């Protein structure tokens, strides 16, 4: 009820969002950086060949860590809906 | 006996109802479409039932241009109060949308302005957070109390009016921008530095950077930055509400 | 209640320091109409009883007046309900 | 039912007026019977008695419900007849006309009460 | 007591205000506001059709207001029907359990504000509060509680859209709408975590707590 | 029924242990009250037409009018309830 | 014992007011209409087939699905009531049985358990002890959940097409094109080459 | 057997109530309306022709297409009824046949089989005896499928134009130039030059 | 032969409902608003003047365009109606002729031929004998085609500006600069200096002649 | 003076056209278009909500109509009570200040075009322009004025965007999009100079 | 009132510059009040509709 | 004000009809009282008089009731109408001029004119609800 509780609500929610999005974004960033440094080493420059492995890497990311995200988000929503009638004002 | 003078009761219960309902239809949270219309009408009716008997009853007939002037006055007062209150949420929405646009979340606006493709999701997040904070600080009760109080300052009866006062509400349009800049400032600046950092990377081997490495990094950095910046809005939320409230108190009179 | 009497003395102190409504009017009108109807009915039953002094003229006239008062109450209720329905139909 | 309590008095008065009307007409019809006593009822006392029962209990469907199933005062004779008939024409003719009038008045009052209860509901 | 004609007239007239009692004196407002907000959240403004949600809200309100209705019937309707309590006293006797139910769920701040707006004297205990103060205080408290519940409801459905947009933006697909992708995922979430049983139980507890 | 007697003994056990309003039940009770009033008036008219002694014409008419008043009561309550239900169900969330 | 004919007429004509409510809450109309709206959202165009056509088609589908229940009601309640062999109340009680079975067969256990919890129900026992006022909201909740389960998996192929087209377009280089604009004709092609309408009706019917 | 006059006018007014449903689910209005909406979406102009203009055009096209069926109904059914030659029941039965034939001409056998199998209808010998309750949903489904086919096919030339302009812009290095702004005037020019409106209406009429 | 007063009132009030349909399918309005719907797209601002401003401006322009037709209808048909020298049927027959001529002069022959063939009409001796059922949809079709022609022609100078600005931006190596935002103010410049609105309305009015 | 019931009918009917009066007769279109163009200038099409812009334009319109409202009050509101003039002579007398304002804000070319569109040859004087010719001409003049003000607003933001892009290109960066960098600088320039108050002051001066 | 007499003299200066209850009454006033209330409701509805049409704009 | 002024003529005429019928009923009641001159009013002149100057009463004063326990009481009250004497037709020994034919003709005429006033006022009020209703 108190504004401290509200702002905590937003923080924990958006940290959950950060945890959900961090693996995919970080995998894409690492793949892009690796392809870019390889291009710099080989002196190859086409703006389209960096887009190819990124999709494959990010799609594999759901294969490997997808169940973890799905279990984390469901637990968050379940706990939020269960604690809903105790943060009422 | 068995009089029950109806015109007296109607004139006593009408104009306060007009002002209360005019505030209701525009005041934030009390004007959200999710409330059924009958609930809003009943709240206005009950508030008027509580308030009106204490006020001096007016005797101007409903079939006169004076009644039209009175109705216009009540509508103006109600919409002015509600809109001045709404300005703070407008400012919060502006700050959130700008943080989100510096995230690169909606890049299609820079190339196709107003092209039916825009999602200010951060703006919505902080808008609903601001609504929750406003609910916590009981701002709506204050709004109702000030709606009641503006009578003593400005009675139902037609009273003369001023000018630059309207400018004040219009000049409040500056606040939406001015306060929005500060909220952002605590994050956009660092994001700016990040973009500057990306520039240093592009000053190296040409191409092979930006649109491939900049976007995910800046998205994650914006996310964690403003996630850490979330505790900061609440003092600024109270500052915004106080600014709107004392501006209203000073200018309505 | 003991606390209720405490509240009464508190309101008396409030009056000391300091030194009807539409629903009330409707309740008063209903009570008046019902009292008139009950008076007419009681006089009619007294006449039917055979008790001396009650004239058929007065019985019939009082029944007439009670019927008129009932019809007045019905019309007032009808309008009042119509006005309430009109107000609740307003779009906000 | 509350509706019965409102209309109980007038219904009982109307029924008592009909019964006394029958008794008076029986007195008129038997005017010539030698040895016939003129009988009548005291309207007020009997109206008190009627205004001032236990349906047997039905356990199932086959069980049969309970099956349902005034005091006459002699008139004081005025003139002594030789055949023992105490019926007087004038007295009972006046009583008959009065009972007819009161029956009409009771019908009027009961109809007015029902019509008021109706216009309360109509709408 | 009143004549039977007057009693019938009053009964028929009072039968009119049933929607007003349902909306302004009952648990209906919070449930309907929460349902509207949730429908706004999932991105399907016409999904459970208004009639389906209205029927569900009516059944929920009937299940929630059961003890209050029982107390009214045992204390007011039963003596009135048995000719023990007059028509003008059954209303007063039955308005007390509803008043108590409205009080418990109301808030001090609203009560203080509407005690000040009426220029009434000090209210040392809750037993001195009339209905003219409790009615709008209860209404405002119910509105605020419903909006709080809906606004904490809204957060996950916007979180999903945020992460969807960020993931789409990582790969450079800047011209893909995020709402169209997020809607099936929001439906999947609301299916997985017992979307309705948890919400139903949370609302019911929110009343009985 | 054998299962019916099982249910009877179960309700007896319920009474032993013991030693809930219903709107549908209340509507059923009210409809029953109206229907038995109408049927009683109808049967009284039946017997009075058949010529059975003990039935009076004024009582027949009064009972018929009472049944009419009861049915008008029911019709008005029906109108109010249907109007309230329609206005509640015509609302948008 | 039987109700008077005036009472029967009053009840019969009053009950017709709940016909839309019965059709929506108690029958298969809700699930079909929700699935159709979700499919319209999934097609990429929000109002291609007018609401009127979808509503009529959903009504016909609901009638065809419920025809066995309607036949059972007619055999059990309508026919023996119209021949003046049973009373109105007993006819309604007898006719509530096949509809109760239909509602139970599609009811989630958790929904029924929760709504029995909220109604203070204690020793329930046989599946034939659930009252109508408890069974109905549980059926509505189960129908909403099932409709959402169907919709979110109806969404899948169109998301696949959208993602494939966007990925191909951006990887090829044309990143300034709107992928949805090019994708909509392909969504229509997929829907017409699979026989999406016929298969969707088959799946909706076989969901019961 | 002939209905009394009051019953006849009751039937007439009640049937007049169902007019939009008949127009949408028994005539060619739905297919034309769907194709028009898809075409409007295809030009990149979501609100250039107002809805009322397109609705009026679809209504007039439907009237012209259904003129032979209306003439058959008038000559075979309505005219004898207006001269009191035949009753209302047999007039309606005779008027059903031409409309039924028209709807059967434009339905797909697979959808008819689906709705027959779903409704548990017994084997039906030939198209002569197919209930209207079976034919109407099948015809609606076939109309939906045909409308989607036509719209998807229509979507092709504008897709060609968009792709060619996007490629021309991209091969010049113009990386941040959106192709919609350049494509919309050329879409309008293409539709104007081929006499698009009259050609599309003629194609819709010829398909019926 | 004249209709009764009740039938005349019924027909008049019934025909009053077709006012938007008559305005769209029989007057100039369809060509105007559609062009506006495209012009706001050419300027790069879909917001543009508000929708109601454009609609009312189109309404005023339509009234000015149909002033001669309205005057001819008022003189030939409605004046004898008010001065009692004509019936309602004859007035309806006579007043439509100037409007039919106005519709025919802007009707392309191909569309008219298409709708004849589609109605299986017999050999029409001359324009004067063309049925209204054939003239109405053909007029609407020709109206749509003409509006699209005008809109595409309007789309030209703004395309010129966009192409020039994009070429200038790319020739300087400023490849990452979106030219839409830069070229929007120059489109506003072009519409202001040339007096775009007045010129466009004059061109539309002259086009109808 | 005609019947009271007809007066009520006419009054309630004229109440419907209130958005038409606000848009076509007052200046509301000008402020709303200026706000839309300014929002398009900063690069954020949803930063202030459409509701807030509409309300700000409404308040600005109320102030800038306050002199005309006062003239209406003097010529129509007051003498309608003293009954020196009423009904006809007054409604038109009260509308006269609106005519003067719209003549002031209307260009001659639009009026000339709309006159030759109505074959009104003998329109010689400038205070007897009919409403049918005055209204659409006034609306077109307002559109032109709003577009000019929008371009004037556009100039500094376009300059800032161009400067940011030029410095990015000169510094060696060829891939960094200049919009992301230039957006916060656009905002800090807009706030620091206090763009909003001067904009409203100029709009009030713009009449 | 003293201020009331001030207002009277002000209006004089302005002139210088310029140079029991029955059913019959109960029902009539009852109807007049109903009519005035309906008029107020309709006028407010028109004003609210105009305001919502203005605010539902698109800028 | 405007609506009050528009409906004022018929309302005042109907009130004057009511008062005239009260007077005629008083004349009919006293028809057998010896020494009672019949009274009547000139409807048109009194109607114009009430039109120009508002309705007034002879007395109509009453005890003031500041408290809620004060006993309410009112003294005699009557309209400000001029009660004129009717010219007798034929003499009578008792000395009253109430001729029953005249009384019953005026009673019936006043009855119809009051019903006419009710019809006109009801028509006007509907003629107004028709405009307002929407």
């Amino acid at each position: 009820m108190t504004p401290e509780s509200v702002m905590m609500m937003g923080t924990e929610a958006m940290k959950v969002a950060l945890a959900l999005a961090a693996p995919l974004l970080l995998v894409a960033l690492i793949t892009g950086l690796i392809i870019s440094i390889l291009q710099a080493a080989t002196q190859i420059n086409e703006m389209t060949l960096s887009f190819i492995p990124k999709i494959v890497a990010v799609f594999i990311a759901i294969i490997v860590a997808g169940p973890w995200m799905l279990n984390l988000l469901l637990d968050y929503v379940r706990t939020l809906f269960s604690n809903l009638p105790y943060i009422i004002g | 006996v068995t009089s029950e003078q109806w015109l007296y009761w109607l004139h006593l219960y009408f104009w306060p109802l007009l002002r209360v309902l005019a505030l209701i239809s525009t005041a934030p949270i009390l004007s959200e479409r999710a409330i059924p219309k009958r609930v809003k009408l009943g709240l206005g009716i009950m508030i008027t039932l509580v308030i009106a008997p204490s006020l001096p009853a007016n005797d101007t007939p409903l079939f006169s241009i004076a009644a039209l002037w009175l109705a216009m006055q009540q509508i103006l007062i109600g919409i002015a109060l509600g809109f001045t209150m709404q300005f703070a949420f407008a400012a919060v929405r502006t700050a959130g949308e700008f943080i989100g646009l510096q995230m690169g979340l909606s890049f299609a606006t820079f190339v196709d302005p107003g092209s039916h493709l825009n999602m200010p999701v951060l703006a919505r997040i902080m808008d609903m957070l601001a609504m929750l904070l406003f609910l916590t600080f009981n701002g709506h009760l204050w709004l109702i109390s000030l709606l009641v109080d503006t009578f003593h300052t400005l009675p139902i009866g037609s009273n003369p009016v001023n000018s630059n006062a309207f400018m004040a509400l219009a000049r409040a349009g500056g606040l939406i921008f001015l306060n929005g800049l500060m909220l952002a400032l605590p994050v956009i600046t660092l994001l700016l530095t990040l973009n500057l950092a990306l520039g240093l990377l592009n000053r190296m081997a040409p191409q092979l950077s930006i649109f491939v490495i900049g976007f995910p990094l800046t998205l994650t950095v914006g996310i964690m930055l403003m996630a850490a910046l979330m505790p900061l809005i609440a003092p600024f939320c109270e500052h915004l509400f106080s600014e709107i409230f004392n501006l209203l108190a000073d200018i309505v009179s | 209640a003991i606390q209720g009497i405490e509240g009464v003395i508190s309101q008396l102190q409030a009056t000391a320091m300091a030194a009807v409504s539409f629903a009330g009017q409707l309740h008063a009108a209903l009570d008046r109409i019902s009292d008139r109807q009950a008076a007419a009915r009681v006089q009619a039953e007294k006449f039917t009883l055979g008790e001396p002094g009650i004239a058929l003229n007065d019985v019939m006239a009082d029944m007439q007046k009670a019927s008129v008062s009932m019809q007045m109450g019905i019309q007032v209720r009808n309008k009042l309900v119509a006005a309430y329905q009109e107000v609740m139909s307003m779009q906000v | 039912d509350r509706l019965d309590a409102a209309l109980r008095f007038q219904q009982e008065a109307l029924n008592l007026r009909a019964q006394r009307q029958e008794i008076l007409a029986a007195n008129i019809a038997n005017a010539d019977t030698p040895g016939y006593q003129a009988r009548d009822i005291d309207f007020a006392s009997e109206l008190k008695k009627v205004m001032v029962g236990v349906a047997l209990t039905l356990t199932s469907s086959h069980h049969i419900p309970a099956q349902a199933v005034v005091d006459l005062l002699y008139r004081v004779p005025d003139q002594p007849s030789l055949d023992g008939n105490t019926v007087d024409m004038d007295r009972e003719r006046t009583q008959f006309a009065d009972n007819s009038l009161k029956y009409q008045m009771g019908l009027t009052v009961l109809g007015s009460q029902l019509k008021g209860m109706m216009n309360v509901l109509q709408g | 007591s009143w004549s039977l004609s007057v009693q019938t007239l009053v009964f028929i007239t009072s039968l009119t205000f049933l929607p007003a009692i349902l909306l302004m004196m009952t648990s209906f407002t919070r449930i309907i506001i929460v349902f509207g907000l949730l429908r706004n959240a999932l991105g399907t403004p016409s999904a459970p059709p208004n009639q389906v949600l209205l029927g569900l809200a009516l059944f929920l309100t009937f299940f929630i207001m059961s003890p209050v209705i029982d107390k009214i019937y045992v204390d007011a309707y039963q003596p009135f029907s048995e000719q023990k309590i007059s028509m003008q006293e059954a209303l007063d006797k039955g308005a007390q359990p509803l008043r108590a139910f409205m009080l418990r769920q109301t808030r001090e701040a609203d009560l203080a504000l509407f005690a000040r707006l009426a220029n009434s004297g000090p209210l040392q205990g809750p037993e001195a509060v009339p209905m003219r103060i409790l009615l709008p205080a209860y209404v405002t408290s119910e509105l605020k509680t419903a909006f709080q519940i809906g606004f904490t409801i809204f957060i996950p459905f916007l979180i999903i859209d945020l992460v969807i947009a960020s993931v789409l933006m990582a790969l450079g697909m800047m011209m893909v709408p995020p709402a169209t992708i997020a809607l099936p995922f929001k439906l999947m979430l609301f299916v997985l975590v017992d979307g309705w049983q948890l919400l139903m139980g949370s609302l019911a507890q929110s009343f009985y707590s």
